[PDB]
């Protein structure tokens, strides 16, 4: 995360780290939505242009972590993947539209002070909170800049949702209704963005109606990290919620 | 920018 | 059959303890200025 | 072109500008290889992710230009496209492999002091000049930086070819043998790169064996413009020469 | 013999060099 700041302990208990087993490597961010399910971007599991094509066994996740340069014993938990579910309409052969995926854990992780599920947006939350100017929070362990350069503690930054027309004119890349963008405009004085290693992580919002945290997006893509005139794009979680619920109910 | 309309999974509209 | 679990989104070390984190106020203030 | 410099008059007489007719817009660079043929990158003519899918009539080319902020009367020439030829195995879905295209002109352009064809490499030129360290020349009217910002006079910069291993490790993007990369390494003192607007333009080298200019590359892609640790990628023209010759001979 | 390709009318053809070609030759 570029231009972010250290996160407080227990500030994002649903944060999940997706690791490639060997060579050991932090691949993406992810979120805990239940004791057996983890949400993340599909391009993190399947993206041939980067010769990225993972199967359950190549991967692993760590939950409840705060600092990489330390093993928080009895705190952090590791979980193996039982099954990967990539959104059916996700087509890497273009746009990265519907960039969402689920991961069923082999064994249910135990909730605690540092590990806790986040909520999926109900229609009210989406209707009222998904508006230009409203800020959401992006968290992760990705790079600190577009160039060590890797944080030791979970990073966090708050960014404003941008008007669709501004997102549209900010890139030659065709964008869809399943994506929304966030970031400060050039000359808003403020900066901050997600960077390589943050993809798949959550973009959350705190409901002022019931004080609960809701995941509205999933860090999906961008052209560079924190460049003026450019914005980060996120998977519109609400629009794809029926698929999420389908998978969890049916399995 | 976002809507409260869901992305379709089909073929089988209104 | 599920829009965020029963206890979802309520952080054990924060909401649950009537405590706030250092920046949640910034978000709250962005809801129509 | 980033960190380049103004070009001398008649320095690159094979330079070609590819324009979208309406809205009038400089789309890419291109090169003159004969009085009826122009070479350029395929992604400049066909690239759906940018909703780019042109047909002969949408386009036009200007040859013999030096400065945009001026109409060099009786100097510059305009030519309509008769037919576009994209390489049959061109891959836009993955890594822009075989990013090459040919454009046959409706009418033969008249050569002059400012309009002159560049040579295509023979096996000897390619075997001896395509070495890591050896420098080539990239020219175009693209952006002056990854952020007016658009030059008025044709820009030129010389870049050294880079070892395949450095290229390969410089990006997560899988590269193929149909592309080579170029650019100074971080901390070499020098900089320079092609930027949005230079794509399709030529990467040339001057043979020390017959003092003729040979186009070894076609500006293809990169991650940003002139970033440390990153290099620009070019379509290996020699490897694809048989297709070029096939098209021109057969039509 | 490749036609006249690669020989610029205002440089090679006039025994003249541009300001940066030596940089290429030296590499
Ligand atoms: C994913 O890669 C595996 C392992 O390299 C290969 O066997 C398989 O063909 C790939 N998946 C598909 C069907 O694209
Ligand atoms: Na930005
Ligand atoms: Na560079």
């Amino acid at each position: 995360i570029v231009e972010g700041s250290d996160a407080e302990i227990g500030m994002s208990p649903w944060q999940v780290m997706l690791f490639r087993k060997s060579p050991q490597e932090l691949l993406c961010g992810a979120s805990l939505i239940s004791d057996r399910w983890v949400l993340t971007a599909a391009h993190c599991l399947l993206y041939p242009p980067w010769d990225k094509n993972f199967t359950e066994n190549d991967l692993l996740v760590r939950i409840g972590k705060h600092s990489r340069t330390r093993y928080e014993a009895n705190i952090e938990k590791i979980s193996m993947l039982e099954k990967i579910y990539i959104h059916p309409r996700y087509n890497w052969r273009e746009n990265l539209d519907r960039d969402i995926a689920l991961m069923k854990l082999k064994k249910p992780v135990a909730f605690s002070d540092y590990i806790h599920p986040v909520c999926l947006p109900d229609r009210e939350t989406a209707a009222s909170l998904l508006q230009a100017g409203y800020k959401g929070r992006v968290t992760g362990w990705g790079n600190l800049k577009e160039t060590k350069g890797q944080p030791s503690v979970l990073q966090v930054v708050n960014l404003p949702i941008v008007e669709r027309p501004v997102c549209k004119d900010s890139t030659r890349i065709r964008i869809t209704d399943n994506m929304f963008c966030a970031g400060y405009k050039p000359d808003e004085g403020k900066r901050g963005d997600a960077c390589e290693g943050d993809s798949g992580g959550p973009f959350v919002m705190k409901s002022p109606f019931n004080n609960r945290w809701y995941q509205m997006g999933i860090v999906s893509w961008g052209e560079g990290c924190d460049r003026d005139g450019k914005y980060g794009f996120y998977t519109h979680v609400f629009r794809l919620k029926k698929w999420i619920q389908k998978v969890i109910d049916q399995f | 920018p976002a809507e409260t309309e869901y992305d379709s999974l089909y073929p089988e509209d209104d | 059959f599920g829009s965020g679990e029963a206890d979802c989104g309520l952080r054990p070390l924060f909401e649950k303890k009537s405590l706030e984190d250092k920046t949640e106020r910034e978000l709250l203030e962005s809801y129509i200025d």
